[PDB]
């Protein structure tokens, strides 16, 4: 219970999907995917927006338009089959709460701007901003500072609901120490961060945070300052490769507080980046192996690309 | 240095003892001329081996021949100085102490006649060697250090700074203590420069904040920002790193 964010939308509004008759919002597309291709370029081609199921990728004359968006349009898509220089199908899911450096209306504009006003059914519309971007920093005072957002227009519903549920509130040797605290700036703009309600109330709060129409992003401020201890990490000449160099760069494009979940293909640097996350982050980490089968393996490359082993090993 | 100086203390005394009137009446003709009309004895390369002016922005050394009338008497003034100066050194080696004009005041308890023989010393250091004209300079070099020092302590100390640094810097023990007299007003190093000059132009290819010319504590009519175009494609690549993977920590936190 209390585990309900926005499930994947399309369930209805369609009957015998051969919409040779209706295709009404696709007729908005099929107007401009067809009115536009006359003089040797298409300037059209809406990714073949289909209301139910998913939509496609053009990817056959991408040039710059959809070849840039061979990747970038795929944020909420997943591109489930792969092909030759032709169309490419996908699916659709939860992947807007990952795409939180952008507004659901901002993509909707470019969802239209890709589609040459190939208009949504609305199915996506009633599923665009169901979860407004919102983070949960874990700042220096031992639990969390009640961060909201770069943008203000969300506390206006929140503080009119949340506190009426649950409130919130030598020289040169030390000169640089406040120069670090000087770097503790506005968190890109305004932050709007509040004070911990006694560390035992967030569980009571999180279940009601999502309860209106928001969703929360748990972070990990464990790198600049940390009050408990730090283990000895040491990356002994572990030269690695740009598939996983991009990975932690996606885990850290911001500051030192954001969690992460990354998919690799099989046989990839699985026991590398977590071992890289074991050492760079400066935490005291944990692996949850699938079986002891995993457990022997994952320490072994940890025994390889970390010299952290002086009975410092916990299987 | 001081112990070597302590060693050539009585070393120079032996030169005084062996010379009875030969260089001594040479002094007597001209030390009278020091009293009568003040003029430096040499205008040639001797001044190169000589502290020209330790404290330049002063008026003149008018009442030379300070509270010191004889040479061994003047030598005793350094016996009154150095032996007290190690007394102002050796006990002080336990605590770093930053008291620039308080030192010379407590010195005035210890030094009998002060603030004139403090300032009128380094020439009378030199001039009583000038009637000798004997001692090799590298031998005499750690001594010229010392009569430079209290001369500087005599004149410019209330704006300036005395620092005593006995503890660990390349000495793991206390095996070489040191103190320093720093000035602080590079302005007052460059104020006489500016008064001697007309209006003179700094150019620094690094100086981005113009606000640090008032760290020189001075006035400026012309202080702007030179902007050049680059049709050379791109002058350079400045590249701030900030790694995210290996997690930049490049300042020594």
């Amino acid at each position: 219970p209390g585990n309900d964010p926005q499930e994947a939308v399309p369930s209805a509004a369609g009957k015998q999907v051969d919409e040779s008759g209706t295709k009404v919002d696709e007729y908005g597309a099929k107007d401009y995917r067809l009115q536009m291709p006359l003089k040797d370029d298409h300037t059209s081609r809406p990714l073949w927006v289909a209301p139910d199921g998913h939509i496609f990728l053009e990817a056959f004359s991408p040039v710059y338009k959809y070849a840039q968006d061979f990747l970038v349009a795929i944020a909420e898509p997943v591109c489930r089959p792969t092909h030759v220089h032709e169309y490419k199908l996908t699916a659709y899911s939860l992947y807007a709460a990952v795409s939180v450096g952008l507004q659901t209306s901002d993509i909707t504009e470019y969802l239209r701007k890709l589609s040459k006003t190939g208009v949504p059914d609305g199915i996506m519309q009633f599923i665009k901003l169901c979860t407004v971007s919102y983070g949960k920093v874990k700042l220096v005072l031992k639990h969390n500072r009640y961060f909201v957002e770069s943008c203000h227009p969300d506390v206006i519903q929140h503080l009119l609901q949340d506190p009426v549920i649950r409130e919130c509130r030598m020289d040169l040797f030390d000169f640089y120490e406040q120069m670090d605290k000087d770097e503790e700036e506005e968190e890109e703009t305004q932050t709007v961060s509040f004070e911990v309600k006694q560390e035992m109330i967030e569980e009571l709060q999180k279940r009601c945070i999502h309860l209106e129409y928001p969703l929360l992003a748990e972070y990990d401020f464990r790198n600049d300052s940390v009050n408990p201890d730090i283990n000895i990490d040491l990356k002994p000449t572990a030269v690695l490769r740009p598939y996983q160099e991009k990975s932690l760069r996606k885990m850290f494009g911001n500051g030192r507080a954001r969690s992460g979940v990354i998919v690799l293909p099989c046989g990839a640097g699985k026991s590398l980046v977590g071992v890289t996350a074991a050492c760079t982050v400066r935490k005291r980490c944990l692996v949850l192996g699938n079986s002891a089968v995993s457990v022997e393996q994952w320490k072994a490359q940890f025994k390889m690309w970390s010299t952290i082993d002086d009975s410092q090993i916990c299987r | 240095t001081l112990d070597r100086c302590q060693g050539n203390l009585e070393t120079l005394q032996k030169t005084v003892l062996r010379i009875k009137e030969t260089d001594e009446q040479r002094l007597r003709d001209e030390y009278r001329r020091l009293v009568e009309g003040l003029r430096e004895a040499s205008a040639a390369r001797e001044t190169d081996a000589h502290l020209a002016n330790p404290v330049l922005p002063d008026e003149v050394l008018q009442e030379a021949v300070p509270g010191s009338i004889r040479t061994a008497e003047h030598f005793l003034g350094f016996l009154r100085r150095l032996l007290e100066y190690v007394k102002w050194r050796l006990r002080v080696q336990h605590v770093v102490q930053e008291s620039p004009p308080a030192f010379l005041s407590g010195l005035a308890q210890r030094v009998c006649i002060q603030r004139k023989p403090l300032r009128f010393c380094a020439e009378r250091l030199r001039s009583l060697l000038h009637t000798l004209e004997i001692t090799d300079l590298a031998d005499f070099s750690p001594l010229t250090l010392l009569a430079n020092f209290a001369t500087l302590v005599s004149t410019y100390a209330k704006g300036f700074t005395i620092i005593i640094e006995p503890f660990d810097d390349r000495t793991p023990t206390i095996a070489n203590p040191i103190l320093h007299f720093s000035c602080m007003d590079a302005s007052l190093a460059i104020k006489p420069v500016f008064e001697r000059f007309q209006s003179v132009i700094i150019t620094s290819g690094t100086l981005s904040p113009l606000d640090i010319y008032p760290k020189i504590l001075d006035f400026h009519p012309v202080t702007m920002a030179t902007f050049t175009m680059t049709l050379a494609r791109v002058c350079l690549c400045p590249m701030i790193i900030g790694r995210g993977n290996d997690q930049v920590a490049i300042s020594s936190k």
